[PDB]
């Protein structure tokens, strides 16, 4: 299956040309990028691993595809994805959010259930990659 | 003679009888207005004959301290203090006798933490009045300080965004059709087929509580299954708004520790519960982790007119206030009311963290948000993914966009009508951002169009309601145009 | 071609797209109304061009099973018997384009006990809608099976009278003012002069709450010391509308418990807490043996004008319904909108076993009240024991005539003010049974004045407020005169 | 070489390492007090060789949001914001090696209706910090947003003076003496005593809670049954 | 009460400082002590031999609590025994609570799912 | 079928209780519980998702014979009523009384929405 968090994995994977102009919009409107990787695609994992520090500074598009493409070089197969940080009082979070790269094959999730009381079902989402292997030889 | 005669009040404001309510103490344009002060914007419609100050002075003094007669228990307080000021009274432009009457309340007349004793004064006689042909609460200045004793928002618009781990479009929604009828079973089927085909959420319709064709808890049983079911199959967070709307209290709170006990993300109230049963399940919200939905039911009728009753953006105060996560506040080009700027304005008002005096949008006052949370705005209502365009141009990115009859009255299936909305969505900003000039009537309609080339569920529901608008006449306008 | 296209409904009604209203159920001339029906009278403006009958079948639509495009999923369930149906569309007289249009809901659409159930379906959403202009709730018929899920109130105008031993006059109170401003100990002090001086009740301000000047229970204690200093003086049932109104339904009971615990016959609720909280304080009163006085705060937001919003003889049935055992329900000739003949129809709602087509009072539907107990009116704004005469006339026996400004403002004191109501009140009364003509203009106020001659407290109150009429132009009137 | 160097920070404010406090942004001489804001005075003696100024902006930020050293994180939040500002340091009468520093804080710093958690901030850390010698806080400007968080007294003078019916000489009082030793009988005694004779409350001494030689329980219903006779001896209300 | 109740104001004093006390066996065994105390801590935590190791989480106000549970993963992930809240971070606009111990919570499973050692903040 | 019935309603909440907990989807009663115990423990079967099985012990005693008593019909009405979501109601061909056209009578009152005059049922 395809993994649809993120906010564009409804569209066809984007193209270096469609991710910098994300990236340009993002920074435009004076917003920090960073990079994350990850090979839990479990809904629940808040935390993606840091491809170094977020990019506050930086003023070029260019130095943020730079460094997704050295992700990319540098991280085992897995999920990759762009995001930007709005700092501004009131905001303070994540403001954009999508996935660049992905695995050439997700087996996605199954539904585990456990009878809770009466007709209640305590229910767990379970990764068929993350079950199989650990962190860095999931895909 | 008797000690009574001998101890009456001689004095001109505290002899017995009526003197105008100008007189009294509610009359002063001289007066500043302090930061503390809960002030409101009434549209005033004298009777014939009755001066305009006056009706402002009434207005002011009825909601506040005074009665029809002069009463020495007056005395007894500080009665200065106490007394509303209407302090600027403006004429409406085109009517040669409504006005804008601009009065200042006390803090300390209002019981701290509580939407019912503001509206209790705000609200409870002036309206009745025969002084007054006709009376509309247009704006409210909730000074700092008083926002400062109310939650405002449980989860709030940042918090949410994050508990669904979903940024950088609006977020998608529809209503479960019909809007009665369905047994619990089904309702489980079409939540599970609406958010397998890509919606975020969705709800059970307002009028949907429990009923003989389906209880409650079979309902949100039903539902969860479901919703796991759906993102077991994605890999994102899902939900659905479960009503809890019950005749009592501890109804209500029951069906929501049920909602909370099997693991909804989210819950739904109606507005005709009203303001203490709605404060009551927000801090309920806030304490239990929960997404509290606010549906608007029975809004419009106080709404609607121009010339009497509250102003909807002094809901979306008040409903912020209170604390709920979500609220209806409209769609511009569906089938409800919704005049564009007026709609911008509540948006705004749900939205920033303070604002600014914006006439056009029907912002009267310049007003701080105390930090409280931001209200996430809903527009739902006979809106099709052919107008994305539109809704992304009038409401921007923090939103809910509902897709009832946009979704389960596609022809390929309630899926189809799902994966449709969310491809025009996500097309249409990828554009936006991209720098293209959507609004354009050539332009956005091509967008949903060429993302429709990959996607046969969209041209299907581009063709289907190609031809649908909702143009009619509106009646909740602006007074300063553009 | 795809398993989507070829199990596409093909039908004339289930193939997507929009159709008229009127084609899908919602209109039927023919249909006969059943005894379990609810039934509802709107007055409907519809948008110039929009059809009356489709304007008809709409809000009967939308407020049912409807959406604004066709759906499949009304095939999993009965859809033909959850329809609700607009059945007669008359012009209003003296409108070529306002129609008053019936609409009969199926008796299982709504939650059993649920005010919050019913007035979603019937005022969630249709009068937010664009194709209507203006909307007015005007009439239910709620059916005498949905009745009997209801406690209706809670004591009812029998037992009130039983709990006061109070019968042949109506009864007696006043608002204490000022509004705001007033300590707890002073507060009993007005409650213990009022009742001392003669009046049944006093009442806490509708925006009497708990206050920076007066928290709550400072005046629940100062003022049970004033009720029966005022009940050990005179021999009589004496009480205080405790104003529980709070922010939260928690807050409200722990009020509520208080009242209960230092022995308040009664207490009181704003309107504005909002159905859900209502129903629930409701049912604590019947189990606690209380008195429940509903103000109607914020009613006339969605009640003053005739073109649009609620009419107040709806809200009348609803918190009857829902069992509140006092509701304001107007004065005539006090300060307050009351055209006569709607004013009574009103008191005939809340006080009748059943009613009776009575197109004059607004009674639009003849309806059966289930054994529901009665609820007893409340006549208060602006009136002085100079209109005596008047009050009698218009509003008979069971009714509780309350008099704010008209006792506290009395020279003499507040003892004077409540002695002279009460003497206004039966020297009146008594002259009604012995056959008098007394609401003649010559011969009522020369009764006041002969029983004045030994009672010098309302001949100055005679002579004080001789005067005073609020004479207005009347904006909630009737569509057929006399 | 790796993905660390090349992101690290490289701006003048954010780079890695020790900065004064004074330059972190918490001194601030031109700011203007919004009258939301908590402000606290504090007489700090700052330690040999340490600048007034550094010392008062050490106190805002080590109560407010900074450490000893900078981080990164803070471009997580909006940080301009929650920075106290020392906005004033003047000299102390009669002394020159004393100041007065007056410092300001947003008002969203502060759990609402919680003495706790100002009381963490302004008075937590920074009075055991090596490079002040000593530190005084003075007074404070709590702002009418926080107050109206707060309840304020249970029942005040006013009504207290309407619960007891006395009004127009200050109320009397007396603590039971011994501090320690009596019994709950005697106790009692005493607080009828001095009720009958004139006072309207007795008090327990502070220390006077629960123990061997009396328990709480004895003590509290022999004196109301001083108290309850002093009234009924008096027509007056009593209590200890 | 007793002990530092009144007497540190008392005028005949310039000046009064508690020292020390000696607090009795009698008096001591009507106390609890430390609920788990240095020993079970360490037997809960898995970690002997070594001082334990924490940080305090900063800046100290202004972080959500989204922002909290990635500081408590990274450090904690990096070899931290424990994290913690700063002193002063109760519940406020900009982090209310259960947000907080919710994202800390996720950080701190992740962080012993990383290592293999009981982790906490 | 876990039967809950026993001698006092506090006894029957605990069993029935103890049988959600456990996870059973249905719960039996015995009519010599009576009336009220009956439309409790049916107002708790909705609260707490249980199916509701209602044994008819005791019918017999009154619904046996023509000329005196109360016909078992009554009785479906009444526990159908109540809420009870099974009802023994007879077999025709079985060992317990059951003439044909009764028992159909029975099962239409138990299981339609409507019922019209059918007097030989
Ligand atoms: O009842 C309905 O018609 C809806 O379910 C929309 O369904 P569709 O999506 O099928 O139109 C919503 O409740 C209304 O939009 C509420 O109005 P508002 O959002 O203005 O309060
Ligand atoms: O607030 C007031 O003005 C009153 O106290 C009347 O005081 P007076 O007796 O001094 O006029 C009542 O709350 C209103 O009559 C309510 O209106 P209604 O009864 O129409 O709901
Ligand atoms: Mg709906
Ligand atoms: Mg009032
Ligand atoms: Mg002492
Ligand atoms: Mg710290």
């Amino acid at each position: 299956m395809r993994l649809t968090q993120g906010c564009f994995s409804f569209l066809p994977d984007l193209t270096d040309a469609q991710i910098e102009k994300q990236v340009a919009y993002a920074m435009a409107k004076g917003w920090a990028m960073n990079v994350e990787w990850t090979d839990d695609p479990h809904p629940r994992n808040n935390y993606w691993e840091l491809w170094g520090l977020p990019l506050f500074d930086i003023k070029d598009p260019a130095t943020v595809m730079f460094e997704l493409n050295e992700a990319r070089k540098s991280c085992a197969a897995g999920y990759i994805r762009i995001n930007a940080f709005d700092a501004s009082y009131g905001v303070e979070s994540c403001v954009m959010s999508f996935i660049t790269n992905r695995p050439t094959n997700e087996p996605g999730f199954y539904l585990d259930r456990t009878d809770g009381p009466g007709r209640q079902i305590v229910y767990s989402i379970k990764s068929y990659s993350v079950q199989a292997n650990p962190e860095g030889s999931r895909y | 003679q008797s000690v009574s005669e001998r101890t009456r009040i001689k004095s001109d404001r505290y002899e017995s009888g009526v003197i105008p309510y100008a007189k009294m103490g509610y009359w002063d344009a001289s007066y500043t207005v302090k930061d503390t002060d809960v002030l409101a914007l009434f549209r005033i419609t004298p009777q014939p004959g009755v001066d305009p100050v006056e009706a402002a002075a009434a207005v002011a003094g009825e909601s506040s301290t005074a009665t029809w007669t002069v009463v020495w228990t007056d005395l007894l307080t500080a009665c200065e203090r106490y007394r509303a000021k209407a302090y600027r009274v403006d004429p409406v432009p085109n009517s040669a006798d409504v006005f804008f009457a601009f009065i200042a309340y006390e803090c300390d007349l209002f019981e701290e933490a509580s939407l019912a004793n503001l509206t209790a004064s705000i609200i409870g006689n002036v309206f009745g009045f025969k002084a007054v042909s006709a009376l509309r609460l247009e704006d409210m200045r909730i000074p700092h300080s008083y926002l400062x004793t109310f939650q405002g928002p449980a989860t709030g618009i940042i918090v949410e965004r994050e508990r669904l781990n979903k940024y950088g479009t609006p977020l998608l929604g529809a209503t479960v059709k019909p809007k009665l009828g369905l047994s619990g079973k089904n309702y489980g089927r079409v939540v599970y087929e609406g958010l397998k085909g890509g919606l975020d959420f969705l709800k059970d319709d307002e009028n949907i509580n429990s009923q003989p064709f389906m209880r409650w808890r079979e309902r949100f049983l039903n539902c969860m299954e479901g919703i796991n079911r759906a993102s077991a199959a994605t890999g994102e967070v899902k939900g659905s708004y479960l009503n809890i709307t019950a005749a009592t209290m501890e109804e209500v709170y029951k069906r929501a520790e049920y909602a909370k006990a099997v693991g909804s993300i989210v819950v739904m109230i109606d507005l005709v519960m009203g303001y203490t049963a709605i404060q009551s399940i927000a801090y309920w919200a806030r304490e239990n982790d929960m997404l509290l939905h606010l549906h608007r039911a029975g809004n419009s009728t106080y709404a609607r007119q121009k010339n009497h009753g509250i102003n909807f953006r002094v809901i979306c105060k008040w409903m912020r206030m209170s604390g709920v996560d979500h609220i209806h506040a409209g769609t511009v080009v569906g089938k409800l009311e919704g005049d564009p700027l007026m709609i911008k304005g509540f948006y705004d008002i749900l939205r920033l963290t303070e604002l600014e005096v914006n006439l056009p949008f029907g912002i009267f006052f310049e007003m701080d948000w105390a930090s409280l949370r931001r209200c996430m705005p809903v527009a739902s209502g006979g809106i099709h993914c052919g107008q994305m365009h539109q809704l992304i141009h009038y409401l921007g990115d923090d939103v809910v966009l509902q897709f009832g009859g946009g979704t389960i009255g596609h022809p390929d299936g309630i899926q189809a009508g799902a994966t449709a909305n969310r491809v025009a969505l996500e097309s249409m900003v990828l554009a936006r951002n991209e720098g293209v000039d959507y609004f354009d009537q050539q332009v956005g309609p091509q967008i949903l169009r060429d993302a429709a080339k990959t996607c046969g569920p969209l041209q299907t529901a581009l063709d289907l309601w190609k031809d649908i608008s909702f143009d009619y006449t509106s009646t909740d306008t602006a007074d300063f145009a553009e």
